[PDB]
């Protein structure tokens, strides 16, 4: 799978493919790895689908309780810390790699990456999954400070398409999200909507 | 095959207002026999019988635990147990040990006490109920007696034909496997009476 | 084993075969791989049969509690969450692969549950040995918002493909149709394969078998 | 890692009589839980008086029938006569034992008429141990099939019944019934049933449908 | 390695055991007693892995004598057999499996003599004669040949000596002397030890 | 290796090499062997004692095995080779078939060897 | 090849009235990586025969050069004899079985299709030497996915036309692109008939993906 | 399986069961474990039936060749030595073989037990197979060199019978043979079911 | 390691890193992975250095003998076929991933990729080594038909720089070769000459 | 295992061996002979894996007898020992290694009596007394205690009997009878078999 996140001024962009595989057989070709932990906080899921769904639900539970008892909107650092303690305490059992993104008033748009092993790192742009390997170079080259919402969306779509064409595990339709003070704008790119890149075609 | 350590074979068949249940007699280690009088069919009611094959220690333990639960049930309720109820109890008992299971594959056969309707079933290693209308098997020579019963069995058989059928099936089956044999015992159940017969079989 | 499910316009159709195999020999030719969870929720099971049966029984119990406590019909997400939490607690050792389907106030919902606790809400799913063939049939001929008859024919074709192309599956097709208002449980919906008639009679006459002992016991009746 | 063997299924039967030999087999071929084809007869004609059936790894089956046809041709060229069934059997035993340390994972059955004119059936292990029998089954459902034949053809465990010699019609009906039952309760067999009978006149092949999976 | 043998009869049970205790190549002892009496009229014969034997046997002995003191009457051989079978079966799943091969023998005033057999898996069985050890493979065919349910005790001792002399001639291990004792209504009786110089 | 037909047929069908070998045998020291009911005897004529030779070295009577003995005439060297090969064969025969050779067996081996040299290439 | 390195996924094949058609995606995968996206896993052996292979592509290239030299020699003789598809099927079966018996298997799984003497041939070969003929074929996960569709269609309709077979093949390829991860949208169709072998260029499966919005 | 052979004054007796098994499945109950190598000596099978049959048939051709060349029938010791030297070359290569070569020669009755491991040993009693352990007891208690032929037949039958009764992987029908100075003969092929009717 | 080649009109361009690692230790930080098989034919070596050097020298020997026999310049297809035959005969023994490149009169600039296993394919652009993973996306995106020599050189340099930054096994300096009718012009980029892509900062 | 024992003396060498040949748990034979006569004045005692013993011993046997037939004089015992040591050592690194524990005894007119030892690895050692098998662990101490270089053959036989009765009482395996024979200037002499 391939998951990707980018921070723009005043929000973030989340993108992920729709393919989950058991071996070489695609059990679900339309799965949604973007998960709302909270109204303004989202989670992308890589690794064992079971582990990621479980820790996502538990974090949603804890964070809802924390937010409601505080009577203030939660923080992305807080959600990432919860995921961190869970994945670190159960690093042996869980084969899960997470990337958390959301918006909060105190810090604004934030992206945190929780890879396997339960470490937490804030990042401007962060990719994960089997297919992130193939696009590390593309994001290193293409990224620029000060990108906008539409620019970051196109960047994420291009990256995910490039990863999807090469990686067998990644594939399907691209699912995108953009999170900000206003709210969440989700969209799904399929077929011709997905960016295309020319083959060698000798 | 831990099941093949003691061997053994158990079979049941259905008929018109009658059921038949049969089992071999050999108790033996993987190749050495010890006794030709082993009890693999245990009575769980007036006209309800259970038959166990697999590891003999688990056979005995399961029968004892089942009689324990069953006597408690019959005392508390004040009625005889129904066959489907016994099936469910056995499944619960085996699934309680789903890790570290009792290595036995039961077979239950009897008539419903009120309507005297035939019932047969089998359960897997871990308690998967499998009700059928014709026959059920458990043991090492299962593969043999499956085809033997598929051929010989006919619907709505009377007790005579049922006995001849189950006898021919068990004999021609256990003759063809090594670790089972040394005789075979056939219990016939019908509303009025119970009939038990031992068969002449090759003691090789 | 081949189980399959699909969402039609106003409900759900579930389908499954009836062949239960211990190894590579058939044990049960008319198994019921469709279980009762609630009046409005049903489930089909594959994998370890005992695990599937006992899990479905457990969740049926808990949902009976929940439903009659609440005074309103149970939901599907409840069952899915119960199942996935249980299966995750056991970490895949209980090998229950389930397709779960039901109709509630929000609408028809169909879930596919894997032994390690994963889930996926889908319009059509297939699990078991014939899952790939059934997926082929669905990816070919599935269309959104099908009528009930079309959905039944599709699921029958899918289960039949799993039957006639997988060794594990066979012997019959079972159907279950859940909707907002009715439930039609069709156990022998189709009989694609039947046993051929026996040409020769091999019935054995009395005295064919020898006996070394006989003991008759009368049963008192009243 | 690499496994040179795989079980392609298959079931074979052979019955002998006073003036006939019946050989029959399923036609299904299956690797794993998947069918490969529904029309692949396991029974091949070696000569006018002989039919061979092979079950197990289909590659080994193919090489074996090829080798046998070749060596039959060689025998005819050398000795100016066709091979008898016992000679075919002995040669096959030597062939199978030649590769003892990398065996053909194949169960074979020879069915034919001997020089005297009687029916003959030779039953082989994979490694080449061969035994003459009046009837034998091979393959996945051999365990299912042999008891019924021991009961009916052999009259074993049957008290005070006439030891009638078997006849062609009864034999054909019997093999049809047993393969029906084995299709009912075995996954590897069930596509169809080719009955290749050999008699003095020659070899006739008959076919009857079985329940598809 | 160790050898046990039991012969039921009309009115008696005959039991024998080898008196060898061996750790390895060497033979440590030549007068080892493998027979434990749980009561006046029942014996327990135990062999198998070291320590498990005596631990289990003494546990069963304790429980049986406790039953006697508490209730005033001894257990029957059948009850003792099922009791030891239960205790052995509970343990094979547990972390402390007792690898012991047993042979029980007793006389009941009502039910008459009895001989029971249970392997390390705790599968019980009532037999007319039984044996344990690799020597059982040799000696069981002797009993199946020359055994009759109406056998007198003199004939039983004779049959025993036949089995043991066959062991001496044909079995690789050295089992020079065997303990012998009979159970009957009167009680357990020790006999002259069968020896082969 | 050297492969050539040293022994070949002649017109009128004679193996000249074999005839010449028998001629060489006739040149060799005379020997005599006679059979008796419980004793068997061999004798050879010394060409010249020479009064310096050690008789033990030049003995033409040799023992292939405990129960067998041979004499020869012609080429002493070839005789020695044949004797050693006969010795190894009689021992290997004891080894294989658990009994001592017979004279028929050992002379069959020797004759087969000599024939093989009459037909083989380069010998 | 004890362990394969660069692999091709399923190959399909079905025989119709007057010819045979086979299809394969133009992909060579290096362990979940679509490394080589433009390769022909379909071969033109002769006028009456075409071959398609899965598995280790290098072994397939080896077979390509060997079989090419073989048919070249058969042409050189000019004797009016040409190798039949069934003959090539037999030769290939023996080659794979021999390499298996030496425990140096060719990891490929092949599909031979041909038309000669007014008869259409379609055969399978496995790396172990398993071989058979059928009206339709599929390799890899195609055996599980596509072969059901072909079998149902062929059972209801024993004999097909060229256009019907082509539509069926494209449908199965769409299914494989959906439910197989080692697959690619680009694929070649090769059809043999009285005219001869005609291999088409890269084609698209035309997916829908309407399911996602639900 | 189970086999039995012993020497007594009036020749050698060979007995064997007729069961063949693959695992727990009885493939055949009429297999001839004893092999008539030639009219004057014969052998038995235990272990790989294929191995035993093939190697004994090879021994048979070698024995006929020896007979033709030497104009004297081969001895039992020599035959056993041939077989042992042949199988020893394939030592450790997985052969499972066990047999008893029986015959008469100038020395007298001959009995030799060859094995794939390499053992070659003569004797007056031998038993090979899963049921050999059960056979040895009966044979040892009933055996004497001064013994009537019918008594020998009977104890062979009873030994095989008890071995079958106790062992699962042996059964079927005894196949009794008697070697005499002129040659072997098949005396009986009694079924253990009839023998159970007899002895009980 | 990371190797890369791309075909331009009238020739090819070769690029490779300059680092060889034994575990986490850099035995040689200035190694030349570009081996000239012939005057106008080059080879880029990945995998076992021993295996690659051996096959390279053997192919050089065979190809020089073939060329001097024919009295015509050798063909790149020929060189690649020799490499293929060797690597396929000894595919079990040696682990070698090769990408051969050169120019010939009749076909012009040609690039062939002989990965592990002994297959051979012509490619417009081809990459190999551990680092090639991290730049598949970049090359799939920014490749253009009809690029010039300078454009292809900058493309190759950027790609190798990205791979060098992300991959540990690849690093050091970038060696470049451009092969054409005239000859081969080799250049080495070190220090600032490597294209630098800014690392993200908070 | 199988038991061997050797006792060298001033003018003789004494050897003994168990007579049993065994199967998994059963004494197949009670009159087996583990002594091989290479020549009139030397013996070879071999134990180990089945078949290797007989094959190796009989190979050495025919080689030694061949030496005699060719040369007219028998090999010395030390020479035969080094010969068999070579034949055994050459093979342990080969595909077909023999696994044989040997004990060689002979008398030479000049050198005198000699007893040699070699294990399955072909390590040769001359010794005054020696033994093989698990029983040697028990019996070698008795020899170390009650042996002297100057010992009559009667006392040697009594010492052997001590060792064997110790085995009977203290060793798990049943070795009921032991073959015995003695080698001297006159030749090999078989003696009364010790039994219990």
């Amino acid at each position: 799978t391939t998951i990707m996140a980018v921070q723009f001024d005043g929000g973030v962009v989340l993108g992920a493919d729709s393919r989950t595989t058991t071996g070489s057989y695609i059990a679900n070709r339309v799965t949604d790895k973007l998960t709302p932990i909270h109204d303004r906080i989202f989670c992308c899921r890589s690794g064992s689908a079971a582990d990621t769904q479980a820790v996502a639900d538990a974090v949603t539970y804890q964070l809802g309780f924390h937010s409601i008892e505080l009577n203030e909107p939660p923080l992305v650092h807080t959600a990432a810390s919860l995921f961190k303690e869970m994945c670190y305490r159960y690093r042996e059992d869980l084969m899960a790699g997470i990337i958390i993104a959301g918006w909060d008033p105190q810090e604004g748009g934030q992206v945190y990456s929780v890879p396997m092993g339960g470490m937490m790192v804030r990042q401007s742009f962060a990719i994960g999954g089997s297919g992130s390997s193939y696009i590390y170079g593309y994001v290193d080259a293409t990224y620029r400070e000060g990108m906008t919402k539409e620019e970051c969306l196109q960047f994420t779509a291009n990256a995910l398409a490039l990863a999807m064409e090469r990686d067998g595990s990644s594939g399907g339709v691209i699912r995108l999200a953009a999170i900000a003070e206003s709210g969440v704008e989700r969209q799904v790119l399929l077929g011709d909507q997905i960016p295309k890149f020319a083959v060698a075609t000798l | 095959s831990i099941m093949s350590y003691n061997g053994g074979a158990v079979m049941a068949m259905k008929g018109k207002n009658c059921v038949a249940i049969a089992a071999d007699r050999r108790f033996g280690i993987q190749a050495q026999m010890v006794t030709t009088d082993f009890q693999k069919i245990f009575p769980m009611g007036d006209r309800l019988y259970i038959g166990l094959a697999g590891l003999a220690t688990d056979v005995q333990t399961v029968a004892q635990r089942l009689k324990f639960r069953l006597n408690l049930y019959e005392l508390k309720e004040g009625r005889q147990i129904k066959p489907y109820t016994l099936m469910s109890m056995v499944a619960n008992l085996l699934y309680e040990k789903r890790f570290g299971p009792y290595y036995t594959e039961p077979v239950i056969a009897g008539l419903d006490p009120k309507t005297f309707k035939p019932f047969i079933c089998s359960l897997d290693l871990i308690g998967c109920p499998m009700v059928t209308d014709d026959f059920v098997v458990s043991g090492t020579c299962a593969e043999q007696m499956y085809g033997m019963c598929e051929s010989l069995w006919e619907p709505n058989m009377d007790p005579d034909h049922l006995f001849e059928t189950i006898s021919q099936a068990m004999l021609n089956a256990v003759d063809r496997d090594a670790v089972s044999g040394m005789g075979v015992i056939v219990h016939i159940i019908e509303k009025d009476k119970i009939t038990t017969r031992t068969l002449k079989a090759r003691m090789d | 084993t081949t189980i399959a499910g699909v969402v039609y316009k106003d409900g759900i159709v579930l389908g499954a075969d009836t062949r239960a195999t211990e190894g590579m020999v058939v044990a049960d030719k008319n198994c019921s791989k469709i279980h009762f969870i609630s009046p409005n929720i049903y489930c089909c099971g594959a994998g370890t049969a005992a695990d599937t049966d006992m899990t479905t029984q457990l969740i049926s119990s808990n949902l009976e509690l929940h439903s009659l406590s609440t005074g309103r019909l149970p939901r599907v997400v409840t069952a899915n969450r119960m199942l996935k939490q249980m299966l995750f607690r056991y970490q895949g050792y209980i090998g229950a692969a389930l397709v779960l389907g039901g109709v509630d106030v929000t609408g028809p919902h169909l879930y596919s549950i894997y032994p390690h606790g994963s889930t996926d809400k889908l319009p059509y799913v297939t699990m078991g040995s014939g899952s790939l063939a059934a997926m082929a049939v669905f990816e070919d001929k599935f269309r959104p918002d099908m009528e009930e008859e079309e959905a039944k024919n599709l699921v029958s074709e899918a289960i039949a493909a799993g039957i006639f192309n997988d060794l594990g599956s066979g012997s019959n097709i079972d159907l279950c149709v859940i909707s907002k208002n009715k439930l039609d449980f069709l156990r022998p919906y189709t009989v694609p394969n039947k046993k051929g008639t026996r040409l020769g009679r091999y019935r054995c006459e009395k005295g064919t078998t020898a006996v070394l002992t006989e003991k008759i016991t009368p049963l008192e009746i009243e | 890692r690499f496994s040179p063997y795989v079980f392609n299924g298959g079931t074979i039967l052979a019955i002998a009589g006073e003036d006939f030999a019946i050989v029959a087999s399923d036609t299904r071929l299956s690797e794993g839980f998947s069918i490969h084809t529904r029309d692949s007869p396991k029974c091949y004609k070696l000569t006018d008086k002989t039919v061979i059936g092979c079950s197990g790894f289909h590659g080994d089956c193919l090489t074996l029938t090829k080798i046998i046809e070749a060596r039959l041709k060689m025998y005819k060229h050398s000795n100016n006569k066709a091979m008898t069934t016992g000679a075919i059997a002995a040669m096959l035993s030597t062939i199978l034992y030649s590769r003892r340390f990398f065996p053909y994972y194949v169960y074979n059955i020879i069915g034919g008429l001997d020089e005297e004119g009687k029916g003959a059936v030779y039953s082989f292990d994979p490694v080449g141990s061969y035994q003459r029998d009046s009837f034998k089954a091979g393959g996945s459902a051999s365990a299912m099939l042999q008891p019924l034949l021991d009961n009916q053809v052999g009259f074993k465990n049957m008290q005070n019944v006439e030891h009638v010699p078997l006849s062609l019609d009864r034999a054909m009906r019997l093999v049809k019934d047993v393969f029906i039952s084995a299709a009912e309760r075995d996954v590897y067999t069930g596509d169809a049933l080719r009955i290749c009978i050999v008699t003095k006149e020659g070899i006739r092949e008959e076919t009857v449908s079985l329940r598809k999976d | 390695m160790e050898y046990l043998i039991g012969i039921q009869g009309p009115d008696y049970v005959l039991v024998a055991s080898d008196r060898v205790a061996a750790s390895n190549i060497v033979q440590m002892k030549d007068d080892h007693d493998k027979m434990f009496k749980m009561s006046e009229k029942i014996l327990l014969l135990c062999v198998g892995e070291a320590g498990d034997t005596v631990q289990f046997a003494e546990y069963i002995q304790k429980n049986v004598q406790l039953y006697k003191m508490r209730n005033g009457y001894e257990l029957s051989p059948t009850a003792a057999a099922n009791f030891t079978r239960r205790n052995l079966a509970d343990c094979l799943r547990s972390r402390t499996p007792y690898h012991v091969n047993l042979l029980l023998a007793g006389y009941d005033e009502h039910e008459g003599p009895a001989l029971y057999y249970m392997d390390y898996l705790a599968a019980l069985a009532k037999a007319p004669f039984a044996a344990h050890g690799y020597g059982a493979f040799l000696t069981l065919s002797i009993l199946d040949r020359y055994y009759t349910p109406t056998i007198s005790r003199e004939r039983a001792v004779e049959l025993l000596r036949k089995c043991l002399e066959e062991l001496q001639k044909r079995f690789i291990l050295n089992l020079p002397t065997f303990s012998v004792r009979i159970i009957d209504k009167n009680g357990i009786h020790d006999l002259d030890n069968i020896s082969f110089p | 290796s050297y492969d050539r037909a040293i022994t070949v047929f002649s017109p009128d069908g004679h193996l000249f090499q074999v005839e010449y070998a028998q001629e060489a045998v006739k040149k060799g020291s005379t020997a005599v062997g006679v059979r008796g009911r419980d004793i068997v005897v061999l004798g050879v004529e010394k060409k010249s004692v020479a009064k310096l030779q050690d008789e033990r070295t030049v003995r033409k009577i040799c023992a292939l095995d405990d129960n067998v003995c041979m004499a020869f005439a012609g080429l002493t060297a070839d005789a020695r080779i044949v004797i050693n090969r006969a010795r190894v064969e009689c021992q290997s025969h004891r080894l294989t078939v658990e009994d001592p050779v017979t004279v028929e067996y050992i002379t069959r081996y020797i004759a087969s060897l000599k024939q093989r040299y009459t037909q083989s290439n380069g010998r | 090849t004890q362990n394969p390195m660069v692999t091709g996924t399923s190959v399909l094949g079905v025989k119709f009235e007057g010819g045979v058609v086979i299809a394969a995606d133009m992909l060579g995968s290096y362990g979940s990586l679509a490394r080589f996206r433009n390769i022909s896993r379909i071969m033109r052996v002769n006028n009456s025969t075409m071959l398609g292979a899965s598995g280790d592509y290098a072994d397939f290239q080896y077979l390509k050069q060997v079989l090419g030299q073989m048919v070249i020699d058969e042409e050189l003789l000019g004797d009016g004899h040409s190798y039949s598809p069934r003959a090539i099927h037999s030769w290939l079966t023996r080659a794979m079985y021999s390499r298996r018996s030496k425990m140096n298997p060719l990891w490929n799984t092949m599909v031979i299709g041909g038309y000669a003497d007014g008869e259409s041939f379609l055969g399978y070969v496995d790396m172990l030497g398993v071989a058979y003929e059928a009206p339709s074929l599929a390799t890899g996960y195609g055996a599980y996915l596509a072969q059901p569709l072909l079998r149902e269609v062929l059972e209801k309709q024993p004999v097909l036309s060229q256009t019907e077979a082509r539509d069926l093949v494209e449908r199965c390829m769409r299914v494989l692109y959906y439910r197989d991860a080692r697959s690619y949208n680009r694929f070649q169709i090769a059809t043999v008939t009285e005219k001869g072998v005609e291999i088409e260029g890269p084609l698209s499966t035309e997916t829908n993906w309407d399911i996602a919005h639900m | 399986t189970t086999t039995l052979a012993f020497k007594f004054r009036h020749g050698v007796i060979v007995a064997a069961d007729s069961r063949a098994t693959a695992g727990a499945y009885i493939a055949s109950q009429t297999v001839k474990k004893v092999i008539e190598i030639n009219p004057y000596l014969l052998g038995t099978m235990a272990g790989g039936a294929a191995d035993c049959s093939f190697w004994e048939r090879l021994l048979a051709r070698q024995c006929r060749i020896y007979e033709l060349r030497n104009k004297e029938r081969i001895s039992v010791a020599a035959a056993s030595k041939l077989l042992a030297n042949m199988v020893y070359q394939y030592k450790g290569m997985g052969l499972s073989m066990g047999t008893m070569i029986c015959g008469w020669d100038k020395r007298g009755p001959g009995l030799y037990y060859v094995d794939s491991e390499g053992n070659r040993i003569s004797g007056a009693t031998f038993s090979v197979g899963s049921g050999s352990v059960y056979a040895y007891g009966v044979m040892d208690r009933g055996y004497s060199y001064d013994l009537e032929v019918e008594q020998a037949y009977d104890l062979a039958r009873r030994a095989i019978y008890q071995a079958t009764y106790r062992d699962a992987y042996s059964g079927g029908a005894v196949n009794l043979y008697h070697v005499r100075e002129d040659g072997w003969i098949r005396v009986s092929s009694d079924n253990v079911a009839d023998l159970h009717e007899k002895y009980s």
